[PDB]
């Protein structure tokens, strides 16, 4: 499982807030400062129950 | 009835036979139905490798301790 800083999120809300996005680089655009607001992704996979059993016999 | 063949067989004694199983066959069924097969208005009868996977469908399917018969 993995946890990050939502990248696309942090770039929208500097462009809604009118800082000029170009000037910057990468490093800069993750360190920006957003005002009380934090942004975050994850992947999880969920694991389920067995409740079917498939056999295949050979001869 | 005479013959004493635990420290060794007489030389001249033939053997009965050889023991040996016969021809496994059973009446044939379908899987994807779940029925005996009519072959010309009779049961069709199928043998040896058909029958034991006819057999083994038959075991895997039913539960252990479920049915009195058993």
């Amino acid at each position: 499982s993995t946890v990050e800083i939502d990248f696309e999120a942090q770039k929208s809300y500097l462009k809604s807030k009118g800082v000029d996005l170009s000037y910057m680089t990468l490093q800069e655009i993750k360190e920006a400062n957003t005002g009380s607001k934090v942004f975050l992704k994850a992947k999880i996979k969920v694991l389920d129950a067995m409740e079917d059993i498939d056999l295949s016999i050979e001869i | 009835s005479t013959i004493f063949p635990f420290i060794g067989v007489p030389e001249d004694y033939i053997l009965p036979k050889t023991e040996e199983l016969p021809i496994f066959r059973e009446v044939a069924w379908d899987f994807e139905k779940d029925e005996p097969i009519l072959e010309k208005g009779d049961f069709k009868i199928i043998e040896k490798k058909e029958a034991l996977k006819v057999w083994i469908y038959k075991c895997i399917k039913t539960n252990r301790y479920e049915h009195e018969i058993y």
